[PDB]
């Protein structure tokens, strides 16, 4: 991402939709639902906060943050070789290796019985109010508008309160937003496509940037003189 | 005599239907 994602309150998007008076009965409580959709669908790695937590395994089994969304790694604390993933279909369960790990709800399902790990996740920013913070970026900030417009919109047109032309016409705008939106989240920074330019450029290749946190993944490889 | 309140209803209904033809012709073509 080239900008910057400065917070802002979830209420600044409703002075937005509330500009165009067939989206007057909009709230608070609609806006934070049909946020979260929004952010969901496009799934954009950069709205999200990351933290790191380290969790205590008990027999092959932790719990898990709160607040977490995704896991960006899985490492063991007292060396830090990172977990890869769970493709035993019999794993803690003995008869009569690399490590592993396995999330379903808030447990963690390792191949360690007793151990500390250290767990890198995402999770939604939120406010003093225990509500989502959203960024103040005005591509996202009008795809997200006309995301909001076009649920709307579309219950509207169900009930024949909406022209089939002014529903085509919301479906047509979110649907280049949304594109432009992704684009300007996920395009590179000058100085991320610094670190894509040396990880692509290597003449010795680089195979495995798993094991450390991916640390030295975009770093520089130099070859002596001769 | 007079009363009108099925009388405007059914008025109001016959516009409604005429209006929403007219809204069903309306294209935003999408040629250059």
């Amino acid at each position: 991402m080239v900008n910057n994602i400065n917070w802002v309150k979830l209420p600044v998007i409703l002075d937005r939709l509330l500009r165009h008076p067939l989206l007057t009965d909009l709230n608070l409580e609609t806006a934070i639902q049909y946020t979260l959709d929004f952010i969901s669908a496009m799934g954009l790695p950069n709205v999200y906060v990351d933290k790191i937590e380290t969790i205590d395994i008990k027999e092959y089994r932790g719990e898990l943050p709160c607040d977490l969304i995704s896991i960006n790694q899985v490492r063991l604390h007292k060396n830090g070789i990172a977990l890869r993933a769970m493709t035993d279909n019999f794993n803690a369960y003995p008869t009569h290796g690399e490590p592993s790990f396995k999330t379903q709800g808030r447990v963690i399902f390792t191949s360690i019985k007793h151990e500390k790990v250290d767990i890198s996740y995402k999770a939604i920013m939120l406010d003093d109010e225990g509500l989502p913070l959203i960024p103040d970026n005005p591509i996202f900030l009008k795809t997200l508008e006309l995301y909001i417009k076009k649920e709307w919109f579309t219950i509207l047109f169900d009930m024949g309160k909406i022209s089939p032309a002014v529903l085509n016409n919301t479906q047509q705008e979110y649907a280049f937003k949304a594109g432009q939106c992704n684009n300007e989240f996920v395009i590179p920074s000058v100085s991320e496509m610094e670190a894509i330019t040396n990880m692509w450029n290597q003449l010795i290749p680089r195979v495995t940037e798993f094991r450390r946190g991916f640390k030295n993944l975009g770093d520089k490889e130099y070859i002596r003189v001769h | 005599f007079g009363s009108g309140a099925i009388g405007y209803e059914f008025d109001n209904r016959y516009l409604n239907n005429q209006e929403m033809s007219a809204v069903a012709k309306q294209r935003l073509t999408s040629l250059p």
